[PDB]
């Protein structure tokens, strides 16, 4: 299943 | 006003060549630092970091901290209008929604002249923290391209595995398998040569080759490409652009 | 019988690939000062002049003057199976509806020999008077194609405006405009400066642009383009064949 | 267990590009001899006969007779993926429904591991009987692939023919008619150039211009082609491979 | 507005 | 018209 880079780094 | 002066275009027209089959829309930062651009493709799986140092640039005229909201097929379009001799201009007043794209030729007997409306563009920006990886892969850009792009003749995910024994990239799908090793020569005396292979502790991921493909459009600009790779995070795939900056991809893990 | 010899048979390729896109099919006329064309494209926009003398062919014989209605797709498929240093022969007999093709290699070890059947063209030739054009602006071909190529990426029409601060081209579109100004350097010291730009009175024209990148397909015939232009007249794009004649493409303004 | 190690993996690949587009699945049989293979086309109009004999491999090890069905676009696509200057490795288990290519660079700084499944084939292996052509023409590769391309744009059918006057290639069709006479010089220059025509007998056949561009594939495997011709044959037209081996491909003709 | 090669040349 | 190789050939 694809994670997605907002799932380790944020805003 | 913002002016920024690139002696060799070429290297705008690459880096622009490379970010637009990834991402439509961006916005291009200027500071004092220099010009950047940070954004993610459509799924927020991918993000591409890119960095131009104002030392780069034979002229850097930056008054105030802007941001110029762009479509960059269109810049793109636009740029490779430019001859790789050209001496690149980007000129915007902060009073106009147009950004402008001088070409001119070393001789000056050649001047171009390319206006562009901006758009307001509320992207996503994300906080990238520095780390050591626990593996680093320096390669041929042209040989990582050469794996991506077998590797998807074969399947759609790669598993890149870092051990002592070197670096695996492996693949399977409806035709069979493939993995491809590559290892540190007793020297590297030939550019082909030229694998270092860091490693303090194994590591081992997946991901898809569609992304990994998007990220070798980057490959004219630099003749080497370093890969970083850490258990739990993205990995980083990065191409220096000459000596003033880089372009570094982000791509998330399938887990 | 109408026998002609041309020892350089890339010419006669080129020409053939050069008028064969812009025009469908076209007679090919032949007195005793040399192999000429005249024709216009389905639209009556652009017109096509071809002239190839007597004196560049090494041997060559015309009886009575002779039309030859040619498909000049099929005489372009034809003479693309001829190698680029053949010696090509063209005859034909008065009164029959074909024409011969030999293509024979320096050293005679290969003779192909292709007949192709002609067809009856209603020609509708139009008298051109020789004028003196207000502005005169010679440059390398691959610059023109260039120009042409890269602003028909932004718009459909451009403007070529000639005054006493150079010759400027530009376009407009959806995505934004763009415009291209040569000027004369201060000596002419290589090629990609050999831009000679003469201007007795000013002039400003608009001209669709599929119709200059159908002109440029007859770059390969010479490293130099001649673009005369006046207020009252269609435009004339000219590339010299070898030493031994030309062509010349006409292009009706949008006014 | 089958292990073929073959230096100049290239040759593998230029044989496997050459075979595939003319049929889609074969059995690659192996013996103490080589390794060789022989199929006809889906409409048994053309057959392709391949042998790389067992001294061409650096390292052959062979225990007994087997055949591997193959689909011929799937290892070609793994063997796309292998580096020309790479060293092949075929590997089979007598035992087991799978095939292993090995690509390992000169350096070895890089080794590939593709893994294909094998098929069930049931061929008809024709006995060709070894023969007396009236009419052998020796000429370069790419001459004969530039005739075969040239002549099928003009019509579907060649008819060969050699006589003391040369050998002929003609076709005919909607646009016209072509022939190309080829003969030999007083001296031959080099064979890469070099036209060679044995004629005992005069022969004259005709044959479909489809199969004799897809046999034209083999191109890059040499820089010459040999054509044999009997009236009351197929025609041959054979490419070396190195010189450990060969591609002869069969074409039955049109009466 | 585009013109023709006529609106110019004649026979 | 067309021939068939084996129509020249045997297995």
């Amino acid at each position: 299943r694809q994670t997605s880079m907002t799932d380790f780094y944020h805003s | 006003m913002l002016e920024l002066r690139l002696v060799q275009g070429s290297l705008l027209k690459k880096v622009l060549e490379a970010v637009k089959d990834l991402v439509n829309d961006a916005n291009f930062d200027c500071s004092t630092t220099g010009f950047s651009l940070q954004a993610m493709d459509s799924s927020h799986v991918a993000l591409v970091s890119l960095l131009l140092r104002s030392e780069g640039f034979e002229h850097y005229r930056c008054d105030r901290n802007l941001s110029m909201g762009m479509n960059l097929g269109n810049m793109s379009k636009m740029l490779k209008c430019a001859g790789n001799d050209d001496i690149i201009t980007i000129k915007a007043d902060d009073g106009s929604d147009t950004v402008t794209f001088m070409f001119e030729s070393p001789t000056q007997d050649k001047i171009a002249d390319f206006e562009m409306k901006l758009m307001d563009i509320d992207s996503e920006h994300l906080g990238i923290p520095d780390a050591e990886y626990h593996s680093i892969v320096r390669m041929p850009s042209g040989e990582f391209s050469r794996i991506c792009k077998d590797l998807s003749s074969i399947g759609d995910t790669v598993v890149i595995s870092v051990t002592k024994e070197g670096v695996k990239f492996s693949t399977a799908g409806d035709i069979g398998t493939a993995n491809i090793v590559l290892r540190q020569n007793t020297t590297v005396d030939k550019p082909e040569d030229a694998i270092v292979i860091e490693m303090n502790e194994p590591v081992s991921l997946s991901f898809a080759l569609r992304y990994m493909n998007s990220f070798t459009k980057a490959t004219p600009l630099s003749e080497t490409v370093t890969i970083s790779l850490s258990s739990e995070l993205p990995v980083v795939v990065e191409y220096k652009v000459a000596e003033m900056g880089y372009i570094r991809y982000y791509l998330a893990p399938k887990i």
